[PDB]
RNA sequence: GUGGGAGAGGGUGGUGGAAUUCCCGGAGUAGCGGUGAAAUGCGCAGAUACCGGGAGGAACGCCGAUGGCGAAGGCAGCCACCUGGUCCACCCGUGACGCUGAGGCGCGAAAGCGUGGGGAGCAAACCGGAUUAGAUACCCGGGUAGUCCACGCCCUAAACGAUGCGCGCUAGGUCUCUGGGUCUCCUGGGGGCCGAAGCUAACGCGUUAAGCGCGCCGCCUGGGGAGUACGGCCGCAAGGC
């Protein structure tokens, strides 16, 4: 298969329960679609650098995951999808570039 | 000319590769927000294409305001 | 065959699978039987898409699965749908054959916006219905109706026109 | 008879008649004035000059209403932009500051005649 | 899109003598998978004029390997013509 | 083959802020817009400026460049899906398999057509204003088609390098992109600048040839009439060959 790096935003306005429920089924997307998670981070929330949401700061979610190329786009969908999905960015994972060395 | 600032020797290993690069990338933005120019960058083709390639994945998921409001002028 | 059929899913949960392609005679429509969990089937609601294949539904929680319904409630803002339920329950309430349907173009409290398909914009209230995705009207126009009329073919009114008739004669003419 | 302080001072002007207005700390307006706004016809509603004549009365007016403390929004090039918003910094009134506006699309509406020639 | 692996259990399928990294076996083989899967993708995106041209040049160098070959010796010509299926 | 690589080549879907008009609320005056100077036109039913919010189509700033890619025309928010070209190292595989191409085949600006969507803005026409003698146009204020997408359909051009394609021969200096290296500079590919030779009526071209040589294609032979008339074929038509 291929690996991109998801990185995907839920509202900050999210409480508890929201963040359960939300990125749960998130997960299980990503699964159904057929993903093999590999590295989830988190940083959590953050003053995005320009309103969004109509909200001065949201909740940054990614996931170093692969799957069976095509099917990508499909998945990203099924995402976006919950509206609090902010937003959906997924991108081919290629490593580094060591500039000023 | 444009030396009094350059930044290429402000910043040491650098991966032109983490998009997330908050307070790196926010180290190009100068003020209204552009993107400094290699006549700044001090940087190459190889540069401004790359770096520049992720400047667009951060304005994307943000993180790094496109532009925004120039303060005293 | 001069008949109607269905036109409002209420008892939810209850699988409904796509049963078939029957493109229907009877108001721009094709809808396919619909097979319900029970057998209970329906010839439902045309909503172009969800192939042969069996495979939806709709119903108290959600699954914007393209087809199916639930209330606006329930309801993506940014999505299409027809079934158009206007007042809690009167069936669909618009979208028929029309394409083009209406559009989760916003909602607010127990009210929600709708894009109005026919052409304007407004609200309908809170769990009140719709289903979203396409009807099924494939372009359901033009079409030749070369050397002779369709018209009277139609069956559907050689109700043939006038407003030019040596007379006295109809209302506002 | 609405007394503030403090706020904002607006400066916007073209290269045939300019505007200033006086927004309250946050945006709602307050009280005004321009090139016509000063007796000026036709042309000189363009004027550096101009630019002050208003920019003037604009404070006197803005004290009207006890303001002095004011900072500055800035829209397009007026031709005079500075006789005029300097003006604004001598009749005093709390010259707080200034900030940077004109605010420039990104490139998706084509214009008249007149600002194409453009590529 | 065509995986390397796969690649090579063509190339090897191909050779006469397996180490026929480029040989007529293989430019044929080759030549023609590309021209499948490329067409096939052809149609839907039923607009893809820049590449259906190459696509075109392409279906052309197939076509003069072939050529030679019959030059050569027709024989394993039809061999491998009829291997492929080109041809109808 | 394989291993490295670079791009606005392509198409399919997909979001994203900049600003832009109109929409609803706020606040607040008497002007606004505008030009060579006006006026036409808007505005006390309060506009123009500013505050917010909304709806929406279009385009795509900085980076971005004398830079890049592409058969030609062309092509630049980001994102993933399929796809094409092509470049440098290994020397590995094949074994002259080749280069030109009449007809043909497809591609293919912008206008325009066909239909089915959209149509913020810009915009012949059409409308005012202004103008001068005259104003059917230069200037200002209005606004349709079209400009935008899908589909089908027209193929035209200073379609430019005004200059077919292939290889091979002949000082150099320079800048720059891209790929390899013992990476003070050499090496392959690409782009601009100056330049011997040499070509040239002339300018000017100058290993990105308008130098020297081989194949193959095309197209030339005084101006107007003329790229027309007519025959033919093509197209919804406008027209086209």
């Amino acid at each position: 298969m291929r690996r991109y790096e998801v990185n995907i935003v839920l509202n900050p306005n999210l409480d508890q329960s929201q963040l359960a429920l939300e990125k749960e089924i998130i997960q299980r997307a990503l699964e159904n679609y057929g993903a093999r998670v590999e590295k989830v981070e988190e940083l959590g929330l953050r003053r995005l650098a320009y309103p969004i949401a109509k909200d001065p700061q949201g909740y940054f979610l990614w996931y170093q995951v692969e799957m069976p190329e095509d099917r990508v786009n499909d998945l990203a969908r099924e995402l976006r999808i919950r509206d609090n999905v902010r937003r959906v960015m997924v991108v081919k994972s290629q490593e580094p570039f060591l500039a000023n060395a | 000319p444009s030396r009094k600032a350059k930044v290429k020797a402000t910043l040491g290993e650098f991966d032109l590769r983490d998009y997330r690069n908050v307070e790196v990338l926010k180290r190009f933005l100068s003020e209204t927000g552009k993107i400094l120019p290699r006549r700044r960058t001090g940087l190459s083709g190889k540069e401004q294409r790359i770096l520049a390639k992720t400047i667009k994945r951060a304005r994307i998921l943000g993180l790094l305001p496109f532009t925004e409001k120039l303060v005293r002028k | 065959q001069y008949r109607i059929i269905d036109f409002k899913r209420d008892k939810d949960g209850i699988p409904g699978r796509v049963a078939t392609i029957e493109y229907d005679p009877n108001r721009s429509a094709n809808i396919a039987l619909i097979n319900y969990a029970d057998g209970e089937k329906r010839y439902i609601i045309a909503p172009k898409n969800l192939k042969v294949g069996m495979e939806i539904m709709s119903g108290p929680d959600a699954d914007i699965k393209i087809g199916n319904a639930l209330p606006l409630e329930n309801i993506p803002v940014g999505t299409l749908v027809h079934n158009i339920e206007l007042k809690p329950g009167r069936g669909g309430q618009l979208v028929r054959a029309a394409g083009t349907s209406a559009q989760v173009l916003g909602k607010e409290g127990k009210y929600v916006i709708v894009r109005l398909a026919s052409g304007e914009v407004r609200m309908i209230l809170g769990k009140c219905r719709a289903t979203v995705g396409e009807v099924g009207n494939g372009g359901r126009t033009d079409k030749p109706f070369v050397k002779a009329g369709n018209k009277h073919h139609k069956m559907k009114a050689p109700n043939v026109r006038g407003v030019a008739m040596n007379a006295v004669d109809h209302p506002f003419g | 008879k609405r007394q503030v302080a403090s706020g904002r001072a607006y400066i916007h002007a073209s290269y045939n008649n300019t505007i200033v207005t006086i927004t309250d700390p946050d945006g709602n307006p307050i009280t005004w004035s321009s090139g016509g706004v000063i007796g000026y016809k036709g042309s000189r509603k363009g004027t550096p000059y101009a630019a002050q004549l208003a920019a003037l009365d604009a404070a006197k007016k803005a004290m009207a209403y006890g303001m002095q403390s004011v900072d500055v929004i800035v829209r397009g090039t007026g031709a005079g932009r500075e006789q005029a918003i300097r003006a604004l910094q001598a009749s005093g009134l709390q010259v707080k500051s200034i900030v940077d506006d004109t605010p420039v699309p990104h490139n998706g509406c084509r214009p008249k005649k007149k600002f194409r020639k453009a590529s | 899109p065509i995986t390397k692996e796969e690649k090579q259990k063509v190339i090897q399928e191909f050779a006469r003598f397996p180490g026929d990294t480029g040989s007529t076996e293989v430019q044929v083989a080759l030549l023609t998978l590309r021209i499948n899967r490329l067409s096939e993708h052809l149609k839907v995106h039923k607009k893809d004029h820049h590449s259906h041209r190459g696509l075109l040049m392409m279906v052309g160098q197939r076509r003069r390997l072939l050529r030679y070959l019959q030059r050569e010796d027709p024989e394993r010509y039809r061999a491998l013509i009829e291997k492929l299926g080109i041809r109808g």
